[PDB]
């Protein structure tokens, strides 16, 4: 399910991100020697935090967010988060003919694009598996003839079975609704909501 | 001592209680995830230079182990005469035989 942004509703310009605030959550265990190194162990998983905030509402564009909330509290669905920021289409073509060679649980994957994709992914960049929720940066790339080389900041969540296809554009973040258990909205004397605010957490 | 029946291991084992009696100190520290496999009484050397310690004879007493990979330890202080043994002399001219409990003849 789609979070309700002015690109599928436009008609409801109080529904846009006044500020988003993409959270890098990754628990790590951090000891400080006295000798001067500092040692960290990781165990748990990276989760991306998104905070969405909101203005001021209009009676109609609160009854489409809180429809659309109420629904996804009722299916117990998955709300799904777009960020233009990161819409640069670069990687363009079939993601179809591209191949995959499994066996790949590092954080790296090498695939051979087999020359069906023009331009090349730009670092920083969003990407995603296909047969995987998880989402996840660009953090290198390197290209040698068609077999890519792309390096992702979260450990590979899936070992590659050989199926999956690459996913560049048109990424959407498979959050849930943290802080529900106690979400309201005031309603002013002037009929305008206000106090709405998303903690989303990347439940994949 | 209940399962030893040897005078002179029973007077060898009570002689190294007594020196193994003279050293009660302990120490306690936790160590990084290195140095994985330390298990009690394992002979360490401690080296604290602070103190007037280079390479001091230490043994494992308690070893925890952590899932985070830190290890707290709890040392015991030996010494190398507690492993000498002292010359010691025969009580084999002091044995008591009980030949009572029956009738002599006449």
């Amino acid at each position: 399910m789609r979070l309700p942004d002015p690109y599928t509703n436009p008609e409801y310009p109080g529904l846009g991100f006044e500020s988003v605030n993409l959270v890098d959550n990754d628990p790590m265990i951090r000891d400080e020697l006295p000798n001067g190194k500092v040692k960290e162990v990781k165990i748990s998983a990276q989760y991306w935090g998104i905070n969405i905030s909101y203005p001021e509402l209009f009676p109609d564009e609160y009854a489409f967010l809180d429809s659309r909330l109420l629904e996804y509290k009722r299916t117990g669905d998955y709300l799904d988060v777009l960020l233009p920021q990161y819409e640069a289409f670069r990687v363009r073509g079939d993601t179809k003919s591209v191949t995959i060679p499994a066996g790949q649980k590092g954080s790296q994957i090498i695939l051979n694009t087999n020359g069906t994709l023009t331009g090349q992914p730009k670092a920083g960049d969003l990407f995603k598996l296909s047969t995987h929720p998880k989402v996840y940066k660009i953090t290198n790339f390197s290209s040698s003839g068609n077999v890519w080389n792309i390096s992702l900041y979260p450990d590979l969540f899936i070992t590659t079975t050989g199926s999956e296809k690459p996913v560049f554009n048109g990424i959407l973040f498979r959050t849930k609704l943290m802080n529900g258990d106690s979400f309201g909205s005031t309603l002013n004397n002037n009929g305008t909501y206000s106090g709405i605010s998303l903690s989303l957490r990347e439940s994949l | 001592f209940a399962n030893i029946t040897n005078y002179y291991t029973a007077r060898s084992y009570a002689d190294r209680e007594l020196k193994k009696s003279r050293y009660s100190r302990t120490l306690s520290f936790s160590v990084p995830y290195k140095f994985i496999g330390i298990e009690p009484n394992d002979p360490i050397a401690f080296t604290y230079e602070r103190y007037g310690w280079k390479d001091k004879f230490f043994l494992v007493d308690e070893v925890e182990n952590t899932r985070d990979g830190k290890i707290n330890l709890v040392l015991q202080e030996y010494g190398e005469d507690v492993f000498i043994n002292s010359e010691q002399v025969d009580n084999s001219g002091n044995d008591i035989p009980d030949i009572s409990n029956n009738v002599l003849p006449p």
